[PDB]
């Protein structure tokens, strides 16, 4: 949930 | 008032778990782990018909605030849970012979912030000394390999790793319950959105666990058996090559504690909604996702 991944 | 159909702020989630817990005695009880950095209680429903010496299934919502879907399914697991005992032949069997520990919301703060301030906070509420910079990534504060890789040194950054590991009230809470019961959790499961993923270790380094050969197949089976339903489709693996490497998460953590069976689990989407699930999907997301928890459940009963 890392943005953006 | 609350619906499992709609996203449900902290208080109703909280007058939620002492009214499923009030309705179904028989199949549940309630008890904290912890309090949060702002106090509020960290609540954990025991899920099953209560027996001497069960082994136990953990899962926990809500580790990131932003991710709504997640706080959402715990809650429609436990209805479920609730709703099909003595209906349905698996869930039956499940809660006779096992228990699910089921952590609604670990981070309650945060979430409690993304309804009040800011709809995209991921990370906890607490302060940092030298910033004004707010929380840390819980995922990145346990001890496992912890600030090694993928998280930040830096408060002002989403993966902030902490100050030391299980720094954090709310993670420090978790980490010593399981401890704690380490002799009767059977696997861990923690529920995030998005990517429609299911991951196993590692993620703090590129090494692979013991089992890797088993997580990968259960994975792969986990990944069939939610698809049936309405064809979403999940990729798995390892979440060093599978997402991205990260230090300090908690299925990482849990798995070298010696819980075999350890999975992140990232739910709808991939992409065109995001965080901001809409409520419409609630049931569909939820109803696929509980077909790839009781595969699991039934898996590691099979495996005591
Ligand atoms: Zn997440």
């Amino acid at each position: 949930x890392i943005y953006a991944f | 008032g609350h619906s499992y159909e709609k996203y449900n702020n902290w208080e109703t989630i909280e007058a939620w778990t002492k009214q499923v817990t009030s309705e179904n005695p028989d199949l549940i009880s309630r008890t904290a782990i912890g309090t949060t950095f702002l106090g509020n209680n960290i609540y954990l429903l025991k899920v099953g018909k209560p027996g001497p010496n069960k082994p136990a299934i953990f899962m926990d919502c809500g580790f990131h605030a932003r991710e709504w879907i997640s706080h959402a399914f715990c809650q429609w697991f436990v209805r479920e849970a609730v709703l099909t005992y003595g209906y349905e032949s698996h869930m039956t069997e499940f809660l006779n012979k096992l228990d699910f520990y089921v952590l609604p919301v670990l981070n309650i703060d945060g979430y409690i912030y993304t309804w009040t301030k800011n709809r995209m906070w991921r990370k906890t509420r607490s302060t940092n000394a030298g910033t004004t910079c707010i929380g840390t990534d819980p995922n990145r504060n346990f001890d496992a390999g912890w600030c090694t890789t993928g998280a930040s040194t830096d408060p002002c950054d989403e993966t902030y790793c902490g100050s030391a590991a299980e720094s954090e009230k709310e993670t420090k809470a978790l980490a010593d319950f399981i401890r704690n019961n380490l002799s009767s959790i059977k696997a861990y499961l923690t529920i995030h959105s998005y990517s429609q993923m299911i991951l196993y270790p590692y993620s703090y380094d590129y090494k692979l666990p013991e089992n890797n050969a088993e997580l990968n197949n259960l994975a792969k089976a986990a990944v069939k058996e939610l698809a049936t339903l309405y064809g979403t489709k999940y990729t798995y693996g390892p979440g060093a090559t599978t997402i991205y490497p990260a230090a300090g998460g908690s299925d990482d953590w849990a798995y070298d504690q010696g819980i075999k069976y350890s999975f992140t689990f990232e739910l709808r989407d991939k992409g065109r909604y995001g965080f901001i699930l809409p409520e419409s999907q609630i049931q569909a997301t939820c109803e696929e996702t509980m077909l790839a928890i009781k595969y699991v459940t039934n898996y590691v009963l099979g495996h005591l």
